[PDB]
RNA sequence: GCCCGGAUAGCUCAGUCGGUAGAGCAGGGGAUUGAAAAUCCCCGUGUCCUUGGUUCGAUUCCGAGUCCGGGCACCA
RNA sequence: AAUUGAAGAGUUUGAUCAUGGCUCAGAUUGAACGCUGGCGGCAGGCCUAACACAUGCAAGUCGAACGGUAACAGGAAGAAGCUUGCUUCUUUGCUGACGAGUGGCGGACGGGUGAGUAAUGUCUGGGAAACUGCCUGAUGGAGGGGGAUAACUACUGGAAACGGUAGCUAAUACCGCAUAACGUCGCAAGACCAAAGAGGGGGACCUUCGGGCCUCUUGCCAUCGGAUGUGCCCAGAUGGGAUUAGCUAGUAGGUGGGGUAACGGCUCACCUAGGCGACGAUCCCUAGCUGGUCUGAGAGGAUGACCAGCCACACUGGAACUGAGACACGGUCCAGACUCCUACGGGAGGCAGCAGUGGGGAAUAUUGCACAAUGGGCGCAAGCCUGAUGCAGCCAUGCCGCGUGUAUGAAGAAGGCCUUCGGGUUGUAAAGUACUUUCAGCGGGGAGGAAGGGAGUAAAGUUAAUACCUUUGCUCAUUGACGUUACCCGCAGAAGAAGCACCGGCUAACUCCGUGCCAGCAGCCGCGGUAAUACGGAGGGUGCAAGCGUUAAUCGGAAUUACUGGGCGUAAAGCGCACGCAGGCGGUUUGUUAAGUCAGAUGUGAAAUCCCCGGGCUCAACCUGGGAACUGCAUCUGAUACUGGCAA
């Protein structure tokens, strides 16, 4: 539509395939703990979370994530690595 | 947000005033917490006409309230000190 | 159906017009009136009394 | 709003005098009063009780000019007081600014005072007043525009109100062209030949 | 919409009579064409404004020529060299005088066809005949010669001969008075459904100005309303004021399609007023000239034409004039079916059944 | 504004390819009666919408206008 | 001071008293029709098609964020006329400012509609498993680098829309690093996580001569708060039909994982077999809810326009991204219908935002003016935008004010009408006569709505500083759509201004002529059959008034749904009779609990409206201050009669 306003649209897809760059990049590495708490290896799980531990926590000070994701994330799977130690 | 503005209520072509404490994303006649007083610009030079609850107004104001350009000329218009 | 309340009228097979509501006692099953001044309901010649009914324009002279 | 007709004919209906024209004579008599309101009226009405309902409430509605509108909102306005409705609604018929420079006798007659007042003639506090249903507060003054005093016919006027009953309920100089007015007016001191009582019941259906 | 008209050329409205085949619609855009370097078309002179009428030449559409010719300060007879004088053309003659056309221009067209001057001039002269027998000047008639097609087609010396009729159109032609302190009146000729703005009716300014934002009022057959003048477009050109003269459209205060129809007026409030009774002069033409065969009598119903209608009404004979031959030279008076502003004075014709048979002019108001 | 159909006594229609307008349903006018139904005695109230023409001659032939219903436009 | 409040009559029958329906007298309305129509103030003005939509406008803004400057206006260098600085004129981002672009913020508010929705909603009252940009309070940090990209260029596809290829550059844009706390995770130890710089001015000092440096203002990053907004949860209330009686299988619940800001079948896997239901589930039809408005003595009944709170929707259906906040009116993507452009491959649009047009309909309006005031967004600010709002046009749609003149006036006429033709009546009515002038029309005066803002200047804090910044006064010019204003004065002449229903009873007010159960009247009983108080006309009279009637519509009268406040032998109405579950109700004594109830208190019951007392518009309507009320719910502390629970 006739806006001056519609900069928000083009402003709106280049943030949008960015956050998508983030957030796949912030989940893959939650799919990587699993497949280590899958093995029995509680220390390459341990060693697994020690990696997305600055980047989870990196993506929910920038303002992306709210926070309470970042914390559940890693809440329960701090105690479900420890259910298997 | 929160601000002490005021809300234009009254007849056409005889307008009136009442400061508001409401929230600013809200229209002018809108929902408000409280009206602190009023403001008759049109009134009289009677015995009254101008009437604000300058306490409850520093109540607002320490709870972090914006006090907007018209009132805020208007309480100092009305004494303060005097 | 509706009742045509005057003296002379000029509505032949179509000529539109306006119906108000009221029952008439005298004739079974209709409960209708039609308004005159209306549509193409003209007024009621030869009317000097209750022109504000029967749809007559006041006396000019 | 007013009658504005041959308004003698109202005082011809009732069979009583209303001061509706008074004017220069004193007591009229070439009216046929008390037999013919109109061309039959040589019959005899029946008065039922409703229609003694009726003719006693115009019956003091031509008296004080003002209409059924009118009338009826200052029964309301008068709904909305204690005590009683008929004495207070007395108190409200009075209250018209026509009524009192009437009684004042700045007005000759009662009609005649309503055109004064709206032609911007007289003045209360200071505040010239061209509304003729004007309630006037108990304790203050009223008076005539110095351009518009004394052109003929207010002279005519106050001679005339010499012979009148003048109430105890308001003070004229008759001077200086200036009448104060005091507090409301009584029942006890004023007409008391016309009937309120039945205007109160025939409102209450 | 948009682009306000500038009011600083007089603008006199002119347009083209003749018969069927002489060249009609081929002319229209020639004019405009050369000057660049019902239905209407305009062109504007550095000198002045024109406006120009195109009414078909055929007799069926009488209701069109009439109309046409309400906007007729300079008749453009256009004939074509390989016709001459045809009986429409005579008619144009006929009832363009019928509505008061003062002065005449007459184009010799399709002369590229017939190299001839002799009959070329005779054919001139059968024109400036047919003028003289219906009042005109036509010794006083400037002639002009020309082709159409050509013309059109690009033709250098055609198309300078175009200069030739725009100069008598600059001459011969002269710009007429505005009654502009008079009352307002304008003949409704025609109603437009504009989409997104209502109805509009077109007509040409005959008294008084306009502006938008004006209340206006139609008198009429129909009975008198109100309205407003809201809107003044020239094909597409708004305009913040016309005067009497101007051919401009004129936006209602939204009415709807079916009430304002072509036969009414659009005047100045309470100024002018609607007549059922009037008296007028005639001048029953003959058959060969174009009027009936056969003497009409008392109660005939034809047809009167003045500025734009072709309203039907009872022909009321003097008593004793029971038969009306074609020719004869007598006052009747008139009652008309509907009620319609009569002026004393007032140029009309008489017609019925697509043929002219009198020459009514307005005597008195009865 | 253009293209068609109905415009026929109160009502519905016939009659027509030039020859002095019909029928049915009506309804109405009289005697009997307080007033009628019922019975009987008599029965058409019409500018074929209007105006005009080709005329010894037009309801019907060809033209127009106006009214109603049915289809198309046009877009200062 | 704050509810001082309630009418009936006509009609069944030969007549009466009953029962019982029917109808009218009242008030009101988002009104419509007919007739009439002078002015003004305050409100209202698409209820039907949530029908389709031409065109303009309805949300932009910041250079004190950045690269730039395409333009406009200057400076400077230069250059040509030529009066040698009077002009003409080519460069130049060096300034004021500024299209297009990057970025931040706003766009989720304001505004409109009521289609959908019978409980995921709303209202009342409690509650905890949450979040919260802008604003404010407290303590801290703000150290150091890198990599692209739009605009701009070269070229190029396409009708346009709208792109594509290869290069250039900056930042409060982006991505690391450093550094971490009462922050997050964890039993703990420990582990881990942030960012941005600009603007004004200036002494010493310093100038790779951009600037560093000192200071003031502003903005940024982290955490706990507050306030506001928002999401969520339980209980109660919130329509009709039982000719809808069984319904549900993520359905009821548990453990574990996942998912959301948060609890949760919100969603999955396994397991168990439950959950809802006559004090109404599912099903069907209708409908936004509430504060309120109208009616009514109250209770209730109807209703939910305008103002306000809340929810839902945005051509139709659907999904999701951005973002603090939407899963979105002037945003995006996909399918479909309807329009539209087309160079026929392919694209564009959504008035239930102001107006406006067609269409529907009985019916509802201008394609107006200004951002002066209030409110909102951006900005330090000045200002900019603002169809919110403020006003105007139009309309008797409603309420309220007012005028159409006052006084005098008897041949007590003319004309009209009735008549016992005597006369009466129209009728002090008019005329004649004497005065005044509202509102209209004309011409001049003239408030207030205006608070502030810009420049100049003084004092005091700020600072190294008389500078800059900031706070408070003083001064100049002032910022007004309405607006030919409200109001005031002057001028002229009664000069410009009254109709409508009815007139037999209900229900105020009559005769005459004419038509003869014809024409017509009507709300009901009914009038009219050749003397009509009821038809039509004429006069007179009556009700009301710029309104008067009619019709639709709600309530009232209707105690004809009766809790307040009705009935059941014969008038409509006792199941043919009985047993009996759930349910309702219960003798008498004491104790006890304090549930209901009762007393007082607390929070709250938004505002407005309504009731009272005052104030301000010439008065009124209207606006408006304080108060009361909001007849209610929840909690706490006491009372123990009556009711209910347990025990004897
Ligand atoms: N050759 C030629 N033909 C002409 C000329 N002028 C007009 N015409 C013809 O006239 C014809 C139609 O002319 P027009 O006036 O438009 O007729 P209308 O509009 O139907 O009455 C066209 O076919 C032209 O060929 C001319 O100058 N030369
Ligand atoms: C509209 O353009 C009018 N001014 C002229 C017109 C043109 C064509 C048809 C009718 C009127």
């Amino acid at each position: 539509n006739i806006k001056s306003a519609k900069k928000r649209a083009i402003q709106s897809e280049k943030a949008r395939k960015h956050n998508a760059s983030r957030r796949s990049m912030m989940r893959t590495f939650i799919k990587k703990v699993y497949a280590a708490i899958e093995a029995g290896d509680k220390a390459a799980a341990q060693k697994a979370f020690n990696e997305m531990q600055p980047i989870v926590d990196r993506q929910a000070a920038k303002g992306l994530i709210h926070k309470n994701k970042a914390a559940r994330h890693k809440a329960n799977l701090t105690a479900q690595i420890n259910k298997l130690a | 947000m929160v601000t002490i503005r005021l809300a234009r209520h009254g007849a056409k072509k005889r307008p009136f005033y009442q400061v508001v404490v409401a929230d600013s994303r809200n229209a002018r006649n809108g929902r408000f917490i409280e009206r602190v007083g009023f403001f008759n610009p049109i009134a009289s030079e009677k015995e009254e006409g101008t009437r604000l609850d300058l306490d409850r107004i520093a109540h607002w104001v320490g709870q972090g309230a914006t006090i907007s350009d018209r009132v805020a000329a208007l309480i100092k218009e009305v004494n303060k000190a005097a | 159906t509706s009742y045509i309340g005057g003296e002379g009228h000029n509505l032949q097979e179509h000529s539109v017009i306006l119906i108000r509501g009221g029952r008439v006692k005298d004739l079974p099953g209709v409960r209708y009136h039609t308004v005159r001044g209306a549509l193409d309901c003209s007024g009621v010649k030869d009317r000097k009394q209750a022109r504000s009914k029967y749809g007559v324009k006041r006396p000019k002279a | 709003a007013r009658y504005l007709g041959p308004k003698l004919k109202l005082s011809r209906r009732e069979g009583t005098d209303l001061f509706l024209k008074s004017g220069v004579r004193a007591i009229d008599t070439k009216c046929k009063i008390e037999q013919a309101p109109g061309q039959h009226g040589a019959r005899k009405p029946r008065l039922s009780d409703y229609g003694v309902q009726l003719r006693e409430k115009q019956k003091v509605r031509r008296i004080y000019g003002v209409l059924e509108r009118q009338f009826r909102n200052y029964y309301k306005e008068a709904a909305r007081l204690k005590g009683n409705t008929g004495e207070n609604l007395l108190a409200l018929l009075e209250g018209r600014l026509d009524n009192v420079v009437y009684r004042m006798g700045f007005g000759a007659t009662r009609a005649e005072a309503r055109q004064l007042v709206s032609h911007k003639a007289i003045m209360v506090n200071g505040r010239v007043v061209n509304i003729a249903s004007y309630q006037v507060s108990p304790n203050d003054v009223v008076s005539i525009r110095e351009k518009a005093k004394k052109q003929s016919r207010v002279k005519a006027a106050l001679e005339l109100a010499e012979q009148r009953e003048k109430p105890t309920w308001l003070e004229v100089d008759a001077g200086k062209m200036e009448g104060t007015f005091k507090r409301k007016p009584e029942r006890s001191d004023l007409s008391a030949d016309i009937n309120e009582h039945l205007i109160v019941e025939l409102y209450s259906k | 919409s948009k682009e306000k008209f500038e009011r600083t050329k007089p603008h006199v409205n002119v347009g083209t009579i003749g018969h069927v085949d002489h060249g009609k619609t081929t002319l229209t855009a020639a004019i405009t064409t050369v000057l660049a370097k019902t239905s209407h078309v305009e062109y504007d002179t550095p000198t002045r404004h024109y406006a120009h009428v195109d009414c078909p030449g055929h007799a069926d559409y009488v209701k069109n020529m009439i109309t046409g010719a309400a906007q007729m300060d300079g008749a453009i007879l256009v004939v074509a060299a390989t016709d001459g004088p045809m009986p429409q053309t005579r008619e144009h003659i006929l009832l363009g005088r019928q509505v008061g056309v003062p002065y005449i221009i007459v184009f010799l067209n399709k002369c590229d066809m017939v190299d001839d001057e002799e009959l070329l001039e005779l054919v001139e002269m059968e024109v400036r005949e047919l003028l003289s027998q219906y009042d005109f000047p036509g010794d006083d008639t400037p002639i002009v010669r020309g082709s159409a097609l050509k013309a059109l087609e690009g033709d250098a010396e055609w198309e300078a001969k175009i200069l030739e009729l725009a100069g008598f159109l600059d001459s011969y032609i002269p710009e007429p008075e505005r009654a502009i302190d008079k009352p307002f009146l304008l003949p409704i000729e025609d109603v437009f459904s504009i989409s997104g703005r209502g109805t509009v009716v077109t007509g040409r300014v005959e008294r008084g100005i306009i502006k938008v934002g004006e209340e206006v009022e139609i008198v009429g057959i129909k009975e008198t309303q109100k309205s407003t003048c809201t809107g003044v477009e020239m094909f597409r050109k708004l305009l913040d004021e016309g005067r009497a003269g101007e051919n401009v459209g004129v936006l209602l205060r939204g009415i709807k399609r079916e009430e304002i129809e072509r036969g009414q007026v659009l005047a100045k409030p309470g100024t002018i007023k609607p007549h059922t009774k009037f008296e007028s002069e005639v001048y029953i033409l003959s058959k060969d000239e174009g009027g009936r065969h056969t003497p009409f009598f008392k109660g005939y119903r034809p047809q009167f034409y003045f500025r734009t209608t072709d309203v039907t009404g009872t022909i009321e004979l003097p008593e004793g004039v029971e038969m009306v031959m074609p020719g004869d030279n007598i006052k009747m008076v008139v009652t008309l079916i509907h009620p319609i502003a009569m002026d004393d004075g007032l140029r009309f014709a008489i017609r019925e059944g697509g043929r002219t048979v009198g020459a009514g002019v307005v005597a008195k108001v009865l």
